[PDB]
RNA sequence: AGCGGCGAGCGAACGGGGAGCAGCCCAGAGCCUGAAUCAGUGUGUGUGUUAGUGGAAGCGUCUGGAAAGGCGCGCGAUACAGGGUGACAGCCCCGUACACAAAAAUGCACAUGCUGUGAGCUCGAUGAGUAGGGCGGGACACGUGGUAUCCUGUCUGAAUAUGGGGGGACCAUCCUCCAAGGCUAAAUACUCCUGACUGACCGAUAGUGAACCAGUACCGUGAGGGAAAGGCGAAAAGAACCCCGGCGAGGGGAGUGAAAAAGAACCUGAAACCGUGUACGUACAAGCAGUGGGAGCACAGAGCAAUCUGUGUGACUGCGUACCUUUUGUAUAAUGGGUCAGCGACUUAUAUUCUGUAGCAAGGUUAACCGAAUAGGGGAGCCGAAGGGAAACCGAGUCUUAA
């Protein structure tokens, strides 16, 4: 083990392409861009969604929708957070605390995904109904 | 710098589950008394983009 | 783990996680290259055609006067014209994963020990800050190029260390990869082994 | 990392133009011109190792002949005969036999007209 | 999020983590008084700045023009940063670590004088052609849009604390603030200029335009434009004297020097290009000038000899219309190149996706910043473990639909 003594791993380190370096290398003279053309010029090339002049498809869609401004303040918790909190009761300050849900989250909901093996008390969240069962099972309660 | 989502892409198409885009169905604004009723009732549910669109589609929304 | 000492013929107990791990060269590789990296000034520049002094007059005519077409005297295709693509200042610094440098760190470690390179010690002082006693003292240990990690930084021997180029004297915080690896010798005393085990957990 | 190509450059240029020696005017003495005439004179040896092989065939064929004519007999029906005899010396060979010892020509043609007959 | 011929593009805030932190005065009278606070001017104490002082330790021998190099044996180091000396020096020299120094001027921080300033309490007062409006513009991420808010060229015009402004058209309710007077350090921006130090920066076509008497020579009426050009040697020891020559240029000797094809047109001394000498070929022979075959001649080795081999040349002979570019297709009479040498074109930053590789793994990772720290701290955040729906919402489902 010394300076002149460490490899890096096989296949971590691929050398670059260098254009315009002679017929042997396979990307001598054109350098790979072809012969003449929008494209083969420095700066060249149309932009994004360009079709060449067809109406594109992201304008002969039409718009919809509109978005909420409430999906942004509400969150979803799964089983497995549950029991991450501190003391056993999940409510929106416990769940900021822990880093679970944002600081800025108004309204969460807590939903069926992992699992919950200890008592815990739920308090002003909504609760799925399967994660109000595993909760229950669980020996935990839902308070409103 | 970050890359700038085409705003007008973002308006119509959205990502769904397994990555691909949905989009609302074309002929559906304006024009409807000619048109059937079945016609207008197939246009109504949103749709997925095409694969040979894909790539356009992922180009104008690198954050989606 | 049992690291054994060599000035007080005793035994010390230290983790095998650090002290006894095996040895990850591709990861050890990244870390020190990245040190040698975040070593670099990355001083430098050159001029664009943007920056040669001179005018903007075209040096002739587009047409007619038989020669090839000019637009600048500071193009680079021409002597005393500007670098195609000018260098600027540069931050070469990569980074490296907490996690990574930690496990770098240990593996280096175990190589040490595997390779006798290690040596252990109770206490290592000099009475003076005199460069001819920490000499005498390292050539009564048969060393030569060797790294001396202490628990506290001993101003006497940091002094008498500073006018001997293969010897480098250093607390326990301050290690670093490349010295680990770069002299031929690492002594530790008890106390930097226990504050590097705390330190790599 | 500035690198100036000056060394490099001298090497290369110098082995072509050794390699150009012999050569008339700037074919000699030009790195351009002696260039495309390095790579010519390759071009035709290239051509010219399987040139080889046909020429010599057809001298051998030319020489046999006239030795097979002065002992009475055609090219054609010699080799005709040599193959009816299950004689396989080839036409280097029989050649160089030809030129240098000519009654062991003699007598390949004898056996090849006892075949034939 | 929004704005947007809803095109190209433009692009917040709320809220969160940090650096830094500091509050005051007038629109006024009485009491109490000269009380904090700054500003200025002296005076002292420190601490820098502007000259400086000391600063360790090596000899013998080999090579060599010269030793600092080789070899052997010593010595200093809080000094092995760096530079110089006839080749590479810790110990020859200048320095370096370290320890000291100011008659005089001056910066800063304290302390202490003098001058101006006012401190505290009570009772009051609380910025009008202003806010708001109509018209025209402009600024706000926000293009008049359903458009709050800000500024005002023009025309107007309140209430004034029982009052007024704002909360994105607008109204009610609630909450929050108090315009139309003003001052205010720090965290921030920059470098003509000075000192020190550093560089996986350049090394004379590079690096400043300028390594050199360069913003010069030169060009232009002028504004302005704007070059080329570095190296003898360790030391000038820069060649006394003789000879040819016009009391020349130039050269030959001599001498110096390690070297003079280091002699000032000076280190090395490439290539194009131009000569002298030698070997072979060449004056009956038709073309990309080579290539395959090949005689003779010259040369160097070897071999007792016969002769063989390496090198140079190449009579005669088969085959054979350069290169690049561009093109359906070029010997093309299409393009480009007189030749050489030197330079001359896929980069850099950030964002994003895929592959490889490494770490960790249902988790992974920190940013600014702190820290003397390539450590350590910092999890603000970001991505991932859940989706469906325009959305409210529901959730391993959801949307559709009366189902
Ligand atoms: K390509
Ligand atoms: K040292
Ligand atoms: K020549
Ligand atoms: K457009
Ligand atoms: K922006
Ligand atoms: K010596
Ligand atoms: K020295
Ligand atoms: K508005
Ligand atoms: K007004
Ligand atoms: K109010
Ligand atoms: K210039
Ligand atoms: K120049
Ligand atoms: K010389
Ligand atoms: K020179
Ligand atoms: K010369
Ligand atoms: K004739
Ligand atoms: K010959
Ligand atoms: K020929
Ligand atoms: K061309
Ligand atoms: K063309
Ligand atoms: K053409
Ligand atoms: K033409
Ligand atoms: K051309
Ligand atoms: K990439
Ligand atoms: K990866
Ligand atoms: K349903
Ligand atoms: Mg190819
Ligand atoms: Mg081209
Ligand atoms: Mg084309
Ligand atoms: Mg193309
Ligand atoms: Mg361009
Ligand atoms: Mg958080
Ligand atoms: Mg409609
Ligand atoms: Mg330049
Ligand atoms: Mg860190
Ligand atoms: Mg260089
Ligand atoms: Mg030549
Ligand atoms: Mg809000
Ligand atoms: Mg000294
Ligand atoms: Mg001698
Ligand atoms: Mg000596
Ligand atoms: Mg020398
Ligand atoms: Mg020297
Ligand atoms: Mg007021
Ligand atoms: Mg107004
Ligand atoms: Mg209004
Ligand atoms: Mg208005
Ligand atoms: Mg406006
Ligand atoms: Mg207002
Ligand atoms: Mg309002
Ligand atoms: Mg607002
Ligand atoms: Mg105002
Ligand atoms: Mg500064
Ligand atoms: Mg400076
Ligand atoms: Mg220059
Ligand atoms: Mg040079
Ligand atoms: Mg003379
Ligand atoms: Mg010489
Ligand atoms: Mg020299
Ligand atoms: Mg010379
Ligand atoms: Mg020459
Ligand atoms: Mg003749
Ligand atoms: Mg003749
Ligand atoms: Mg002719
Ligand atoms: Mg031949
Ligand atoms: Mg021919
Ligand atoms: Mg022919
Ligand atoms: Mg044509
Ligand atoms: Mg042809
Ligand atoms: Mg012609
Ligand atoms: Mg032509
Ligand atoms: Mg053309
Ligand atoms: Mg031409
Ligand atoms: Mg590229
Ligand atoms: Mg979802």
């Amino acid at each position: 083990m010394r300076l002149n003594t460490l490899s890096p791993a096989e296949g971590s380190k691929k050398a670059g392409k260098r254009l315009g370096r002679g017929i042997g290398s396979g990307l001598g003279k054109t350098g790979g861009r072809g012969h003449k053309g929008q494209k083969s010029r420095s700066g060249g090339g149309v932009r994004r969604g360009f079709e060449g002049g067809q109406m594109p498809l992201y304008r002969r869609l039409p718009k919809f929708g509109f978005t909420s401004r409430k999906a942004a303040i509400t969150a979803e918790i799964r089983l497995s957070d549950l029991a991450k909190v501190e003391g056993g009761v999940v409510d929106l300050n416990t769940l900021k605390a822990a880093n679970i849900i944002g600081i800025q989250i108004e309204f969460a909901k807590v939903i069926l995904a992992g699992e919950v093996t200890t008592p815990v008390t739920v308090r002003g969240l909504r609760v799925t109904k399967g994660a109000r069962a595993a909760i229950e099972a669980a020996g935990g309660k839902i308070e409103e | 710098p970050k890359i700038k989502t085409v705003r007008g892409a973002a308006k119509r198409f959205k990502k769904t589950g397994k990555g691909g885009f949905k989009h609302k169905h074309a002929n559906l604004r304006h024009i409807l008394t000619k048109k059937a009723t079945k016609r207008k009732r197939h246009l109504r549910p949103k749709a997925m983009v095409s694969k040979g669109d894909l790539g356009l589609v992922i180009a104008c929304l690198p954050y989606a | 783990m049992e690291l054994v000492l060599k000035d007080a013929q005793s035994a010390l107990t230290v983790s095998e996680t650090t002290f006894g791990r095996d040895f990850n060269e591709a990861l050890v590789h990244q870390v020190v290259v990245a040190y040698a990296a975040g070593a670099r000034q990355g001083t430098r520049a050159q001029k664009t055609r943007a920056e040669v002094t001179g005018s903007g007059k075209k040096p002739w005519r587009q047409k007619g006067t038989g020669r090839a077409r000019s637009g600048s005297i500071k193009s680079p295709i021409w002597r005393s014209g500007g670098v195609t693509f000018a260098a600027r200042p540069q931050d070469h610094s990569q980074k490296v994963n907490k996690k990574m440098y930690r496990g770098a760190l240990k593996s280096i470690l175990s190589e040490l020990v595997r390779q006798d390179r290690l040596i252990v010690v109770e206490k290592f002082s000099v009475e003076a800050p005199k460069t001819k006693l920490l000499a005498q003292k390292l050539k009564d240990m048969a060393l030569e190029d060797v790294l001396i990690i202490t628990g506290e930084l001993d101003e006497n021997l940091f002094l008498a260390a500073r006018n001997l180029h293969k010897v480098d004297v250093r607390d326990a915080t301050g290690i670093d990869p490349v010295s680990l690896i770069a002299f031929d010798k690492v002594v530790m005393t008890a106390d930097a082994v226990k504050q590097v085990e705390e330190m790599l957990a | 990392a500035r690198v100036k190509r000056g060394v490099i450059a001298r090497a290369r240029h110098k082995k072509i133009l050794k390699q150009a020696k012999g050569y008339y005017g700037a074919r000699s003495r030009v790195y351009r011109v002696a260039f495309q005439a390095v790579i010519k004179a390759g071009q035709y040896a290239y051509r010219d190792r399987r040139q080889r092989k046909r020429q010599f065939r057809q001298l051998w064929i030319a020489r046999i002949n006239a030795a097979a004519r002065q002992n009475g007999i055609s090219y054609s029906k010699f080799i005709n005969g040599l193959k009816k005899a299950s004689v396989e010396i080839d036409r280097k060979i029989l050649a160089d036999i030809a030129v240098f010892d000519k009654v062991a020509f003699t007598a390949l043609v004898e056996k090849a007209k006892a075949a034939l007959a």
